[PDB]
RNA sequence: AUAUCA
């Protein structure tokens, strides 16, 4: 849920790069190994941290209160 | 890491890695002791408690 | 034995009554009270007991 | 406890639960040392095991206060029986049992709350008011059906369990100045907001129209404006215009037949209201349909 | 004197007179003045033997 | 510092007697001195918690600032032209150097032998500044003058650094000097020790000089209630 | 200083589990007994021995 | 009392 800043195992800052990933494969229609490399996420535990990401957090937004 | 012991990269774990949330709940009641007797919810004072 | 265990002493004629310590009982809250199973137990022995030596 | 050492008149002194010690919150002396848990003590009287396995269970809860001192076990059916022996045994607790049975006017008592739809707290109460007074000699021969049917109104009268007299006229049984009588000799020894929610959901209107009869009603008795009517009959006068000014309508037909009232005597209460109806509603009402203050019935 | 919250601390003091000593709120915990036979009840320290289990 | 002492009195006619047995027993006369002692409390009207840094309870205690005055302050005239020595008592810019001293309660234990008490100090020796009053820098320090006394005595020097005082006290108020000791002179005697070997070998000097005014003065240990200065 | 060995190494997905030592971790010296038998209360909850 | 832990 939400994004993390920075790759855990690196610490490259991660946080930045979620809607531009995100736009890159609704807007471009890019396969998600090209936007990630795009993104410059190069070694694996950065792609990682963005390729396997679960954004609870717009799920959660739907309650009211 | 010898005997199923392992080595975690504190490093990681500073920048999220397997933390977790923990939420516990505590519960109590205001009880009816029959016709006199109530529970009451409020700061004790120690003098005549 | 003569002295420690005459067969006389196997059937019970006097009850020895054990004291709180062995079923202990606790106050809670003037409506609340926990008596311990003996003490339930014993009340019936002596029930029924009054209800003999009364028929008797 | 006072600390042998020290003595100061307020004694301050801490129950150090964790290291299982008492000790003198000034001078540090400890002033015990055997120190018991009581909420796993009393984990042992009142506890889950109803099977019998747990050999922490040892001992049962009573209640001193209702029952008085009564222990008593029952023979009953265990693993190994013989069908026998638990009839014979029984047949003989027979013989050994007048005042021990009418305990079961508390099974009277508990089926009456469970048919009147009325919380655990009632029956307690209703029980404990039965127990002291159901052998009175100021009681003396009173209709036993309506000392019982008195004493449940008792019970309700402390816990805030809003019951009419009425309500329980019709549970059992009542004779009404009999139990009226009863109701006062053990008085020795309710409000038009009660009943307003109960009519309103039967009347199925809305928290709009509950709210602004309950207010309205408050306001007539503050305004004095029904100068002895009956609570209930205020309560479905109110409702009467409250819903009136609303969209959902009830008529006094449809609104006495819940409230158990007359039409005509709600009339009598409404038309005393209506004057004054400007004061009654609650200020952010909002009449709708068509039904201003001016446009009321006025009946 | 490192009291109950120190490491190498102490939690009681063993009177002769047989009153434990509540170092942990004893106002003389500080000025507490020791005299050969009483006993302090110290903290476990590096090279205390103890016995160690595993269960069954 | 740790001191060890025992107490006694006598009346003022015990005095001249009381001279003479501790002159023979000591070798010495008596030597005049006083002290005037001024005792502070925290400031009531400031209030903090009573703990510390590391969250640890902390007691509040009175601070307790002594020194001496030379005689002449104390001899008026009445007193003019009396031979300035023990016989004496009986006709009864910037700041001073002070001493100044926090005492804990005495040791705990029944059946002791003497008083054991712990005693920090620490030498005021001058001020400057703005405020530099000694008062001032007792409420720089947080701290309110309480009250005050005058203590006129004669000491004897004994062996093993034992000390013997005989003293008067008045307590000084603008409304007027109270006797603290109105009928006769409290009688002390004590060690200060900076090991329990010189500790137990203090506790015997006191003992023998106990056992040697046994049958005609006695010295015992006070209560240790009435020397803790904590403020409550 | 390079290893002599080469790590066999990659992403594997890894599970917490709900056990975890502060959780766990528990001592007694002296502390509450029961009533009857009057020796140590049970369970770490309890502060038992 | 069920669930669970090695
Ligand atoms: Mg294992
Ligand atoms: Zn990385
Ligand atoms: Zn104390």
């Amino acid at each position: 849920m939400i994004v993390p800043v920075r790759c855990f195992s690196c610490g490259k800052v991660v946080g930045d790069k979620w809607e531009s990933y995100l736009n890159l494969l609704q807007e471009d229609e890019l396969d998600e190994g090209t936007a990630l490399s795009r993104l410059g996420l190069k070694r694996y535990c950065c792609r990682r941290m963005i390729l396997t990401h679960v954004d609870l957090i717009e799920k959660f937004l739907r309650y009211n209160p | 890491n010898q005997e199923d012991s392992m080595i975690m990269n504190q490093s990681s774990i500073d920048r999220g890695l397997f933390r977790s949330l923990f939420f516990r709940s505590y519960m109590d009641q205001e009880k009816k002791y029959g016709m006199s007797i109530t529970e009451t919810f409020e700061k004790p004072q120690r003098t005549n408690t | 034995n003569e002295v420690f265990s005459r067969p006389e002493w196997m059937i019970l004629t006097c009850l020895p009554v054990p004291p709180p310590p062995v079923r202990p009982s606790i106050s809670f809250n003037e409506s609340q009270r926990g008596e311990d199973d003996l003490t339930f137990k014993l009340a019936d022995i002596l029930k029924a007991n009054i209800s003999l030596e009364t028929l008797e | 406890l006072t600390c042998p050492e020290c003595k100061v008149y307020p004694p301050k002194i801490v129950e150090r639960f964790s290291e299982g010690d008492v000790v003198c919150a000034l001078c540090g002396l400890v002033l015990s040392d055997k120190l018991v848990d009581t909420r796993s003590e009393w984990r042992t009287f009142s506890n889950d095991d109803h099977n019998g396995d747990d050999p922490s269970r040892v001992g049962e809860a009573s209640n001193p206060l209702l029952d008085g001192n009564n222990l008593s076990t029952r023979i009953g059916k265990g693993e190994t029986t013989d069908m026998r022996f638990t009839k014979e045994l029984n047949k003989a607790q027979g013989k050994n049992v007048k005042d021990n049975e009418v305990q079961a006017a508390f099974a009277k008592i508990t089926m009456l709350c469970d048919a009147a739809e009325l919380p655990k707290i009632v029956k307690d109460c209703a029980k404990e008011a039965y127990k002291l007074c159901h052998d009175e000699k100021t009681l003396k021969g009173k209709s036993m059906e309506s000392i019982m049917a008195a004493s449940i109104l008792i019970g309700c009268r402390r816990a805030e369990v809003a019951r009419t007299f009425k309500e329980i006229q019709s549970l059992i049984h009542v004779k009404t100045k009999e139990f009226g009588k009863t109701l006062n000799i053990m008085k020795n020894i309710a409000q038009n907001l009660t009943y307003i929610p109960r009519f309103c959901s039967h009347l199925g209107l809305p928290m709009q129209v509950t709210t602004s009869a309950e207010y309205t009603a408050k306001k007539c008795k503050e305004i004095k404006e029904i100068a002895g009517k009956s609570p209930i009959t205020i309560a479905v006068v109110s409702i009467y215009l409250n819903i009136l000014l609303f969209q959902i309508p009830i008529t006094a037909a449809k609104v006495g037949q819940t409230l158990q009232v007359t039409e005509g005597t709600i009339k009598s209460g409404y038309k005393i209201l209506y004057e004054h109806r400007d004061k009654l509603v609650d200020p952010q009402l909002i009449a709708n349909g068509v039904v201003s203050l001016d446009n009321l019935p006025g009946v | 004197r490192n009291g109950p919250n120190e490491h190498p601390g102490a939690k009681y003091v063993i009177r002769d007179s047989g009153d434990r000593i509540d170092l942990r709120y004893s106002k003389r915990a500080g000025d507490i003045q020791l005299q050969y036979g009483w006993k302090v009840e110290r903290h476990i320290m590096d090279n205390d033997p103890v016995l160690f289990n595993r269960q069954p | 510092v740790q001191q060890l002492s025992l107490f006694g009195s006598i009346g003022d006619d015990g005095y001249d007697l009381l001279i003479s047995t501790l002159t023979t027993i000591s070798g010495n006369p008596p030597l005049l001195y006083n002290s005037l002692c001024t005792v502070w409390k925290p400031n009531p009207s400031y209030d903090v918690e009573n703990v510390n840094s590391r969250n640890q309870l902390v007691e509040p205690n009175r601070i307790k600032l002594s020194k001496e005055v030379p005689f002449s302050y104390l001899i008026d005239e009445t007193m003019m032209d009396k031979p300035l020595n023990f016989r004496i008592l009986k006709s009864f810019e910037s700041c001073s150097p002070w001493s100044l001293q926090i005492s804990d309660i005495p040791a705990a234990g029944n059946n002791r032998s003497v008083s054991m008490q712990t005693i920090a100090e620490t030498i005021i020796l001058s001020s400057a500044g703005k405020n530099s009053s000694v008062s001032s820098l007792m409420n720089g320090l947080g701290y309110v003058f309480e009250f005050q006394y005058l203590t006129i005595g004669v000491k004897f020097f004994m062996k093993h650094g034992l000390i013997l005082e005989l003293q008067k006290i008045w307590q000084i108020e603008e409304a007027g000097n109270s006797q603290i000791t109105s009928g006769g002179f409290l009688l002390k005697a004590y060690i200060n020790v900076s090991d329990i070997d010189r500790i137990n070998y203090t506790e015997t000097a006191l003992m023998n000089l106990k056992k040697e005014l046994q049958g005609y003065i006695e010295l015992s240990v006070p209560d240790r209630q009435s020397m803790d200065s904590r403020v409550a | 200083k390079k290893l002599m060995a080469q790590i066999f190494f990659g992403p594997t997905y890894y599970q917490r589990l709900r056990h975890m030592v502060d959780d766990k971790i528990h001592a007694r010296a002296r502390g509450p007994m029961q009533v009857l038998t009057r020796q140590p209360v049970e369970g770490r909850s309890r502060d038992g021995g």
